[PDB]
């Protein structure tokens, strides 16, 4: 069984990574319950992409 | 009784150890009684007797106004283009603190020093890191206030360097003076708005080859001052068609007047810096320790008077604007973000605090400068 050796790439260029770190973090959250976590738990709350 | 040094440092009370402070401009109330003049109360009848019953209250306004006069003369002495307003505000505040010899809430600054540039109108002071250099082609509204035992005096003027603005300055000054003389006892606020609009609109401004018409900022208006309460709940308008409420004996008023070469209305443009605890709200629960701590700090140090973020950083408090907006949502403190007109417009303001004495009308904030 021979490994495929294409005469040409079917896709001209690799697809760009459209889900990057700036896409990972949407924005921080500022609700009242959140503030408790930064003070007492040393934890940050974030809204992130659903696919991350 | 000593004298004041060239850089003002002697407290006002030291200049008048006797206890009596220089009186403002005494003016007879307008002859709005259908021609009959009000020059019947100046005689020392029971009117003057009950005027004397509140003499000690007036003296506080007199010393506060004198301190304001010296502070603004000092500011006029050294103000020049090219220096940022962070150090300008620091100099104004420290000079006012030394002249008023603040001690807790018995004496101190009534509200943060507002220095609005160009289209901005009021309630702007630089925050930490605000790098704004002044320019030759700038106009600035220096609004600051001092108080003695809560007797607040509010005064404001406009500084210019390019001589192309003198027409607008004189228009706004004439409007403010007309509002001053029009005010009186038992007169409707709509009348003072009528007078201000009818004096101020009859001026034309020629700036940079473009002819503009100066118009009042219908959004802003004057206000009444109370004991530790800058806004007593009565607003004197500067445009036609207002309320029909009267002004009564024993009240004090800040007759503000704004003029713009723009649209005559303002909105919130940049970051808020002025804040004010509500005089009417009572006890509202808080759930954040930081928020509670900031609340008690501000009510101990600023009470019901207005404050700015510079005054909180000056106290060593950091990481606080969070709990500050938390108090804002809880309704304890109301933010007062800067009010600005259309970009490229210019605004001028002149303000004076007036006293409704039983026998006469004293404009305590009057000075030789304006
Ligand atoms: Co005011």
């Amino acid at each position: 069984r021979l490994r495929r050796q294409p005469k040409y790439p079917r896709k001209s260029a690799p697809r760009r990574n459209k889900l990057d770190h700036y896409a990972i973090i949407k924005f921080p959250l500022t609700t009242e319950s959140a503030m408790k976590k930064i003070e007492d738990n040393n934890t940050l709350v974030f809204i992130v992409d659903v696919k991350a | 009784p000593k004298v004041q040094t060239d850089p003002p440092s002697v407290p006002i009370c030291d200049l008048y150890p006797n206890g009596v402070f220089p009186k403002g401009q005494e003016c007879e109330y307008p002859p709005t009684q259908d021609g009959r003049t009000a020059a019947w109360r100046t005689t020392s009848e029971e009117k003057k007797a009950l005027d004397q019953a509140s003499e000690e209250i007036w003296n506080d306004f007199r010393e506060a106004a004198e301190a304001h006069r010296q502070v603004r003369k000092y500011v006029m002495s050294w103000i020049k283009p090219g220096m940022t307003m962070i150090e300008i505000c620091e100099k104004l505040e420290d000079c006012s603190r030394k002249l008023i010899k603040e001690n807790g809430l018995n004496a101190g600054l009534a509200f943060p020093t507002g220095c609005s540039l160009n289209n901005c109108a009021a309630h702007y002071t630089p925050n930490a890191g605000d790098t704004t250099v002044l320019q030759y082609d700038d106009i600035c509204k220096i609004d600051f206030g001092t108080h003695i035992s809560g007797r607040i005096i509010d005064c404001a003027f406009t500084v210019t360097f390019n001589p192309k603005y003198d027409t607008l300055l004189k228009a706004v000054k004439d409007a403010t003076n007309t509002g001053i003389k029009c005010a009186g006892i038992d007169v409707r606020l709509c009348d003072v708005g009528e007078a201000i609009q009818e004096v101020m609109e009859s001026y034309e401004v020629e700036i940079d080859g473009k002819t503009y018409q100066v118009k009042p900022i219908r959004n802003l208006n004057g206000h009444s001052i109370g004991q530790y309460r800058i806004h007593a709940g009565k607003t004197v308008p500067i445009v036609k068609g207002g309320e029909a409420t009267r002004m009564e004996e024993g009240e004090v008023y800040a007759i503000e007047t704004f003029g713009s070469t723009g649209k005559g209305v303002v909105h919130d443009d940049m970051e808020c810096s002025h804040y004010m605890k509500n005089f009417d709200v009572g006890h509202v629960p808080i759930r954040l320790p930081r928020t509670k701590h900031l609340l008690n700090v501000i009510n101990e140090n600023f009470g019901t008077l207005a404050f700015c973020r510079r005054w909180l950083d000056r106290l060593g408090e950091s990481k606080y604007l969070m709990a500050l907006k938390n108090l804002c949502d809880l309704g304890i403190v109301d933010p007062y973000p800067p009010l600005c007109d259309i970009k490229g417009s210019y605004t001028a303001q002149f303000e004076h605090t007036i006293l409704l004495r039983p026998t006469c009308k004293e404009v305590v904030s009057r000075g030789d400068d304006y």
